């Protein structure tokens, strides 16, 4: 799981 | 590690495009995982995997979760700051 922004 | 912070803007998708890692009670420290293609921290050459994030604009993050880290990006517009320290 990795958070994009 | 070498501490390190740029100031990058935010781009028309308000996302400055920047993957990160970390969890809660027992792994608040975040970092990035990758970078994506056509993205202001991509095209800049800055802020990528490898180098673990400790700050933005100024803020704190070592601490927080990855939902409020994202969240906290998303949040801030124009030139958006980012403290990386590179391993």
């Amino acid at each position: 799981e990795s958070v994009k922004i | 590690t070498v501490p390190g912070k740029v100031t990058l803007q935010k781009d028309a998708q308000n996302l400055i495009g920047i993957s990160i890692g970390g969890g809660a009670q027992y792994c608040p420290c975040l970092y990035i995982v990758q970078v994506f293609d056509n993205t202001p921290a991509a095209l800049d050459g800055t802020v990528a995997a490898g180098d673990e994030i400790t700050g933005v604009n100024g803020r704190s993050i070592k601490g927080k979760t990855k939902v409020e880290v994202a969240k906290m990006i998303q949040e801030v517009k124009g030139e958006v700051t980012i403290h990386y320290n590179k391993l």
